[PDB]
C-alpha cells in the first residue's frame, strides 16, 4: 500500500501490457470492439454479442480487499459496447474491482499555533536577556541556551510540514504525478527529517541541564564555573547527535524509506525514545528534590504563618515548565500500544502542552522576573533625567 | 516522541489516498 | 594629665583667636580672577576637538 | 616598533590576567565571617578552640595590631576565614561598613550577668536595623550556660527584678527541654531566647533571619553549628534568585 | 558647634516630680532620633528610653517601666520627662543623647566613652 | 575649677561668634546674582576596566595623567593605564582590608592602608622587575583612613584614634603629631606648595596644620554630622566639605567664614567623595544614590549628572591637566568621562 509501490506496480502493471502486447487476441469478422491496449488489460477487440469479461487487477489497493470482482461490458457489431455516445464512456462495471481523518485537521491547527506564539515571545525574551549587561550571570546563560534549543525547535517543525505538501498531494495537485517520486526519492528530503530528530533531542537534553545545574547549587559545593559551563554545552548540544546520527545512519543503512517519516520498525524508533526518556526521567527525579526542600524551608520557617497551602502551590507551578515535568505522564507509560481513543487523547495532552511550553519559560523566567524588571525601570527613569 | 508520532501518522494516510487516485487516474480515467 | 592638656588648650586657643581676618569681598574677588582666569583652559568646560586627544 | 612595543605590552597585560583567572576561584570558594561579642562574653575563648580545626611558619606572632584573624579555620573541606577585630577604639559605627559582605555575623551574648543582659539587648537591635547589615543574618550563640544554672539555685537571684515580666512567663509547648533538666532552669534559658527573638521579628519579610542557640564554654559543636548555618544560608538565597520563596 | 543644654535638675525633697528639658541649637530638630542615656555613680553607663523621629515609637528599659514618660515636642523644641515614686538607687546624673544620622531609625554610640553629641549632663538626688 | 572653667569658655565662645558676625557684612550669591550660568553639562563614559572582584575604596591618578592605582577589599592593588586600559602591575596585599591608597610625585613608589594600622610601601624601580614591600610603618592606634605621599622621604597619615602624625620613610618614627581632634579624622588633602593641610573629623569641624611646627592655626564648624570627605582648592586658599546629612559647603581660610550652602530638597544621601577640576569650576561629588552629581562653585545648582553606577560610589578623582576624569564604585568598575 504505496504510491510509489503502485507506481512501479504500474510500470510492472505496463510491463504486464509489454508481454501482453507480446500475445495479443485475434479480432473477430466486424466494425470493432476496440478494447485495443487500455489502461487496465492490453488485449484488442474481439467476438461480440458476447459478455466480454477480463478479470480484476492485483496493483490496485482497492482490489485486493475484494477478488471476485471484475468488468463488464457488452461488445456489440457496431464496433463498440453499449453507449449513447461514439467512443465517449462505455458500458463498464469497475465497481466490482475498486471497492475518515477529521482529527488530524483539528490537531495540527492547534500547535501550529502554540509554537509561533512560543517562538515570538521566546526571540523576544533572548533579545531582552542578550541587551541588559548586568544580568550576564551562568543561570541567565542557561537560560538562553534553552530559549534556543526552542526556537530550534520550532523552526523545523515549521519547515518538516512544508515538506509534507511538496512531497505528497499538494504538488500532486498538479498532473505531476513523477515529481513526487523524484522529489520523495531524492537527498534533499531526506536531509529535512533528520534535522528535526535533533531539535527536539536537544531541546530535552537542554531542560535536563536546566535542572541538573539547579540540582547542584543545593546539593553541594560548586567548583571551577570556567570549567562547568563548558561540559554544560557539550552535554545539551552534542550528547543528541550520539543517538541522532546512529539513528540516520540506522535508516539510511537499511530502511530508506519515506523521507525517514514513518516508524516502520519499532526497535529502530527506540534509538531516539529511549534517551528521550531517560532524560524525562532524569528531570522528574530534579523535580521531586526540590520539593521537598522547599517545603522543609516553609514549614520549619521560624515562626511558620500557616499558608504553605497557598505559597507551596505557587512554587510547583512555576517548575513545571522550567524542568518540563508535564511529558512525564502519558508517554512515560504507553507508546506503541493504544489503538484507541486513548492514542488520540495521548496525542492530543502532549501536543498542545509542549508547543506552549516556550511562552510559559518565557513569562515566568524572564518578563514577570522582577530583576530582569530593574534593568527596565532603572533605564527608563535613567533615560527620563534628559 | 509525540510529534514524530504526528508525522508518521498523517503520512500513512496520505500516502494511501494518492495511490488510489493514481489507479482511478488510469483505470477510470 | 586632661587638666594641664586643657590648659595648654587654652592657651594655645587664646593666641589661634587674634589673626587677621579681612572682608569676604576680596576673597570673592580673587576667586572671581581665578575662576575666569583659566576658564578657557579646563576641557570640561571647552571640550577640545575630538580628533587628537587619545581618546579616539 | 611601535607594534613590537605595544606587543610587549599586550604579552604583560595577559600575564597579568591570568593570575587574577586563577585567583578569581579561589577568592569564590571561601566564606567570610565577623564575631564580635563584649569585653566579658566568653568571646576569646571560643576562637581558641578552632585552633583545634586548624625557617618555616610556627605560632606567627606579630606585633600588636587590630584586625586579628584567625587560623583559617576550615572543616568539612570548606574554607572559613573569621575575623576577631581587636586593639581598636569604642566608636565602631564607622568601620563595621567593610563587613557588609559577609557569610554571617556571629553575636555572643553573656547569659549569665543579669545586670548587663539588658544593654546587650540594644547592640543586637541596633545591628539589626542597619541598612548596611540590612540583608546579612545573625547567628547568636548564649555563652557560659552552666553559670545560669548555679544563679537560678543559689538564693540571690531575683530574675525578674530588672525584669518584671517574667512573672506571667510561661514555658513554650513547643520548646524541647534536655532531659534531666529543672523547671526553674529551663524557664529561665528559655525566657532570654524569646526576648531577642521579638527584636527579629521587627522588619522581617524573609530578608534575613536569626538563628539561637544554647552554646556552653568549652563545647566542642560549634564548628559544626557554624557550618549547618552557613549552609541553611547559602540554599536560602539560591532559592530567591529561582523565584520559590 | 552643635550644642546641647539640659536643666532642671539639682538637689530637691524626695518625691519633687522633678523636670528634664533638653534644649538643641544648630540644627534641624525634626529630623533626628532622640534617646536617653544615664550614668550612675559607681559604674558605666546605662540607657533608659528613646522616642521615635514623630514620638509614634515608645521603648522602655525593663527596670524602669510605668514610671517615667516621655514626650518630643517639636514646636516648643523641649522634652518632657516627668517622674515619681523615687528610688535610692535612681540618684545619678542624666545625658541628654542624640542619632549622629538623620533619616534612620538606629545608630550606634549612644552610650560611648567619648561621644561628641551629648549633653552636658544634670545633677539629681532624692 | 570646673565652674570656673565654663564661663571663660563661654565668653571665648560668644568672642568668636562676635568676632565673626563683625567681619559678616553680605551674603556672596545674592551680592553677584547677575553673571550667566554654565549649562548643562553631560559626560559618558569612553572606557571601562574591569578585573576586580570586590568593591573599592579609593583610587589615585598618576603625575603623567596616564598611570593610576586603585585598592580593593579583594586584596589586590593594580596599576592601570587610562590610554589602552592594558594594565601594568598587580601587588597582592598583606591584609585584605584596605581604605585609602596613594601615588608617589615621581612615580617611584605607592602606598595602603586600612583596618590594620600598618602602613605599606611599595617599589616600582625594582632590579628583578617585581615589587617589593620596602618599608612598613606602625604606631597608630586606629585605622587609616587616609596617606598623601609629599616627597621621596616623607609620608602624611590620618589614623581613627583622633590623631594624625607625619613619618619618615628612611628611618620609622612620627617626626611631628598632631592632636586635638575629638572624633575619628577621615580624609586630608596636601597644598600644592606642600606647606599646610586641612583634615575633617567625626565632629562636625574642620581644621588646618602646619607640616613644619605643628599648630593647628585655624578650626571652622557648621556641619550637623560626620565629615565623610575633603578637597583643596587649586589656588590653596580653599576647600570643600561633603558631610552625612547631604549637604556640601565650602570655606575660605582668610574669611575663616562658610560661603556656599549646596543642597537640594529631594536628596537625602551622605556624601561620599568630592573633587575639584582645574578651573577651579566645576565641583564633583559622589553620592549613596549611586549617582555622581557634578555641582557648580558660583552657580550652586546640579548641572550633570554621571549616572551609569549600580552601586554606592566610593572614590572620584580628576587628572591634572584636566583631560579625563576617573570614578569607582563598589560594583568593582572603573569608569573614565569626558
Ligand atoms: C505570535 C504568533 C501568532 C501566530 C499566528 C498563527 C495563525 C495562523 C495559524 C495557521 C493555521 C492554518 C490552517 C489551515 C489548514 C492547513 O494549513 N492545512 C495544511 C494541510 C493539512 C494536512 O494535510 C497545509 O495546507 O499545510
Amino acid at each position: 500500500v504505496s504510491l510509489w509501490e503502485t507506481v512501479q506496480k504500474w510500470r510492472e502493471y505496463r510491463r504486464q501490457c509489454q508481454r501482453s502486447l507480446t500475445e495479443d487476441p485475434p479480432p473477430a469478422t466486424d466494425l470493432f470492439c476496440n478494447r485495443t491496449f487500455d489502461e487496465y488489460a492490453c488485449w484488442p477487440d474481439g467476438e461480440p454479442g458476447s459478455f466480454v469479461n477480463v478479470s480484476c487487477p492485483w496493483y490496485l489497493p482497492w482490489a485486493s480487499s475484494v477478488p471476485q470482482g471484475h468488468v463488464y461490458r457488452f461488445c456489440t457489431a457496431e464496433g463498440l459496447w453499449l453507449q449513447k455516445d461514439n467512443s465517449s464512456l462505455p458500458w463498464r462495471d469497475l465497481s466490482e474491482c475498486e471497492e475518515p481523518e477529521e482529527q488530524l485537521l483539528f490537531l495540527y491547527i492547534i500547535y501550529t499555533v502554540g509554537y509561533a506564539l512560543s517562538f515570538s515571545a521566546l526571540v523576544i525574551a533572548s533579545a531582552i536577556l542578550l541587551g541588559f549587561r548586568h544580568l550576564h550571570c551562568t543561570r541567565n546563560y542557561i537560560h538562553l541556551n534553552l530559549f534556543a534549543s526552542f526556537i530550534l525547535r520550532a523552526l523545523s517543525v515549521f519547515i518538516k510540514d512544508a515538506a509534507l505538501k511538496w512531497m505528497y498531494s499538494t504538488a500532486a495537485q498538479q498532473h505531476q504525478w513523477d515529481g513526487l517520486l523524484s522529489y520523495q526519492d531524492s537527498l534533499s528530503c531526506r536531509l529535512v527529517f533528520l534535522l528535526m530528530q535533533y531539535c527536539v533531542a536537544a531541546n530535552y537534553y537542554w531542560l535536563l541541564v536546566e535542572g541538573v545545574y539547579l540540582y547542584t547549587l543545593l546539593a553541594f559545593s560548586v567548583l571551577s564555573e570556567q570549567w562547568i559551563f563548558r561540559l554544560y554545552v557539550s552535554i545539551g548540544w552534542g550528547v543528541p547527535l550520539l543517538f541522532v546520527v546512529p539513528w540516520g545512519i540506522v535508516k539510511y543503512l537499511y530502511e530508506d524509506e519515506g523521507c525517514w517519516t514513518r516508524n516502520s520498525n519499532m526497535n529502530y524508533w527506540l534509538i531516539i525514545r529511549l534517551p528521550i526518556l531517560f532524560a524525562i526521567g532524569v528531570n522528574f527525579l530534579i523535580f521531586v528534590r526540590v520539593i521537598c526542600i522547599v517545603v522543609s524551608k516553609l514549614k520549619a520557617n521560624l515562626m511558620c504563618k500557616t499558608d504553605i497551602k497557598c505559597r507551596l502551590a505557587k512554587s510547583t507551578l512555576t517548575l513545571i515548565p522550567l524542568l518540563g515535568t508535564h511529558e512525564v505522564i502519558f508517554a512515560f507509560v504507553m507508546d506503541e500500544h493504544a489503538r484507541g481513543t486513548l492514542r488520540f487523547i495521548k496525542l492530543f495532552t502532549e501536543l498542545s502542552f509542549t508547543s506552549f511550553q516556550g511562552l510559559m519559560v518565557a513569562i515566568l523566567y524572564c518578563f514577570v522576573n522582577n530583576e530582569v524588571q530593574l534593568e527596565f525601570r532603572k533605564s527608563w527613569e535613567r533615560w527620563r533625567l534628559e | 516522541h509525540s510529534q514524530g508520532t504526528f508525522t508518521s501518522d498523517k503520512s500513512e494516510y496520505l500516502d494511501s489516498e494518492r495511490a488510489q487516485d493514481f489507479v482511478a487516474w488510469l483505470e477510470a480515467g | 594629665a586632661s587638666i594641664a592638656q586643657a590648659r595648654k588648650l587654652v592657651e594655645q586657643l587664646k593666641m589661634e583667636a587674634n589673626i587677621d581676618r579681612i572682608k569676604v569681598s576680596k576673597a570673592a574677588a580673587d576667586l572671581m580672577a581665578y575662576c575666569e582666569a583659566h576658564a578657557k583652559e579646563d576641557p570640561l568646560l571647552t571640550p577640545v576637538p575630538a580628533s587628537e586627544n587619545p581618546f579616539r | 616598533t611601535l607594534s613590537a612595543e605595544d606587543k610587549a605590552a599586550v604579552e604583560r597585560s595577559k600575564m597579568i590576567e591570568k593570575q587574577l583567572q586563577k585567583d578569581k576561584q579561589v577568592y569564590r570558594a571561601t566564606h567570610r565571617l565577623l564575631l564580635l561579642g563584649a569585653d566579658n562574653s566568653g568571646k576569646s575563648t571560643i576562637v581558641k578552640q578552632m585552633r583545634i580545626y586548624h625557617q618555616q611558619d610556627v605560632l606567627r606572632t606579630r606585633v600588636k595590631t587590630s584586625g586579628i584573624f584567625e587560623t583559617k579555620f576550615q572543616v568539612d573541606k570548606v574554607n572559613f576565614h573569621m575575623f576577631d577585630v581587636g586593639a581598636q577604639r569604642d566608636e565602631r559605627r564607622k568601620w563595621i561598613q567593610c563587613f557588609n559582605d559577609v557569610t554571617a555575623i556571629i553575636f555572643v551574648v553573656d547569659s549569665s550577668d543579669y545586670n548587663r543582659l539588658q544593654e546587650a539587648l540594644n547592640d543586637f537591635k541596633s545591628i539589626w536595623n542597619n541598612r548596611w547589615l540590612r540583608t546579612i543574618s545573625v547567628i547568636l550563640f548564649l555563652n557560659k550556660q552552666d553559670l545560669l544554672a548555679e544563679k537560678v539555685l543559689a538564693g540571690k537571684s531575683k530574675i525578674e527584678d530588672y525584669f518584671p515580666e517574667f512573672a506571667r512567663y510561661t514555658t513554650p509547648e513547643d520548646a524541647t527541654p534536655e532531659p534531666g533538666e529543672d523547671p526553674r532552669v529551663t524557664r529561665a534559658k528559655y525566657f532570654i531566647r524569646d526576648e531577642f527573638l521579638r527584636i527579629s521579628t521587627a522588619s522581617g519579610d524573609g530578608r534575613h533571619y536569626c538563628y539561637p542557640h544554647f552554646t556552653c564554654s568549652v563545647d566542642t559543636e560549634n564548628i559544626r553549628r557554624v557550618f549547618n548555618d552557613c549552609r541553611d544560608i547559602i540554599q536560602r538565597m539560591h532559592l530567591r534568585q529561582y523565584e520559590l520563596l | 558647634q552643635v550644642q546641647l543644654q539640659e536643666s532642671g535638675g539639682g538637689l530637691v525633697q524626695p518625691g519633687g516630680s522633678l523636670r528634664l528639658s533638653c534644649a538643641a541649637s544648630g540644627f534641624t530638630f525634626s529630623n533626628y532620633k532622640m534617646n536617653w542615656v544615664r550614668q550612675a555613680p559607681g559604674k558605666g553607663l546605662e540607657w533608659v528610653s528613646d522616642i521615635s523621629q514623630s514620638g509614634a515609637s515608645i521603648s522602655y528599659t525593663g527596670s524602669v517601666k510605668g514610671r517615667f514618660t516621655i514626650s518630643r515636642d517639636n514646636a516648643k523644641n523641649t522634652l518632657y520627662l516627668q517622674m515619681n515614686s523615687l528610688k535610692p538607687e535612681d540618684t545619678a546624673v542624666y545625658y541628654c543623647a542624640r542619632c549622629p544620622a538623620p533619616f534612620t531609625r538606629d545608630c550606634f554610640d549612644v552610650t560611648s566613652t567619648t561621644y561628641a553629641y551629648r549633653g552636658q549632663g544634670t545633677q539629681v538626688t532624692v | 575649677e570646673l565652674d570656673q572653667l565654663r564661663q571663660e569658655a563661654e565668653q571665648l565662645k560668644n568672642q568668636i561668634r562676635d568676632a565673626r558676625k563683625a567681619c559678616a557684612d553680605a551674603t556672596l550669591s545674592q551680592i553677584t546674582n547677575n553673571i550667566d550660568p554654565v549649562g548643562r553639562i553631560q559626560m559618558r563614559t569612553r572606557r571601562t576596566l574591569r578585573g576586580h572582584l570586590a568593591k573599592i575604596y579609593a583610587m589615585h591618578w598618576g603625575t603623567d595623567s596616564r598611570l593610576l592605582v586603585s585598592a580593593s577589599q579583594d586584596g589586590k592593588l593594580i596599576i592601570w593605564d587610562s590610554y589602552t586600559t592594558n594594565k601594568v602591575h598587580a601587588i597582592p596585599l598583606r591584609s585584605s582590608w584596605v581604605m585609602t591608597c596613594a601615588y608617589a610625585p615621581s612615580g617611584n613608589y605607592v602606598a595602603c592602608g586600612g583596618l590594620d594600622n600598618i602602613c605599606s610601601i611599595y617599589n616600582l624601580k625594582t632590579r628583578e622587575g617585581n615589587v617589593r614591600v620596602s618599608r612598613e610603618l606602625a604606631g597608630h592606634t586606629g585605622y587609616l583612613s587616609c596617606c598623601r605621599f609629599l616627597d621621596d622621604n616623607q609620608i602624611v597619615t590620618s589614623s581613627g584614634d583622633t590623631t594624625c602624625a607625619l613619618w619618615d620613610i628612611e628611618t620609622g618614627q612620627q617626626t611631628t603629631t598632631f592632636t586635638g581632634h575629638t572624633g575619628d579624622v577621615m580624609s586630608l588633602s596636601l597644598a600644592p606648595d606642600t606647606r599646610l593641610f586641612v583634615s575633617g573629623a567625626c565632629d562636625a569641624s574642620a581644621k588646618l596644620w602646619d607640616v613644619r611646627e605643628g599648630m593647628c592655626r585655624q578650626t571652622f564648624t557648621g556641619h550637623e554630622s560626620d565629615i565623610n570627605a575633603i578637597c583643596f582648592f587649586p589656588n590653596g586658599n580653599a576647600f570643600a566639605t561633603g558631610s552625612d546629612d547631604a549637604t556640601c559647603r565650602l570655606f575660605d581660610l582668610r574669611a575663616d567664614q562658610e560661603l556656599m550652602t549646596y543642597s537640594h530638597d529631594n536628596i537625602i544621601c551622605g556624601i561620599t567623595s568630592v573633587s575639584f577640576s582645574k578651573s577651579g569650576r566645576l565641583l564633583l561629588a559622589g553620592y549613596d544614590d549611586f549617582n555622581c552629581n557634578v555641582w557648580d562653585a558660583l552657580k550652586a545648582d546640579r548641572a550633570g549628572v554621571l549616572a551609569g553606577h549600580d552601586n554606592r560610589v566610593s572614590c572620584l578623582g580628576v587628572t591634572d591637566d584636566g583631560m579625563a576624569v576617573a570614578t569607582g564604585s563598589w560594583d568593582s568598575f572603573l569608569k573614565i568621562w569626558n
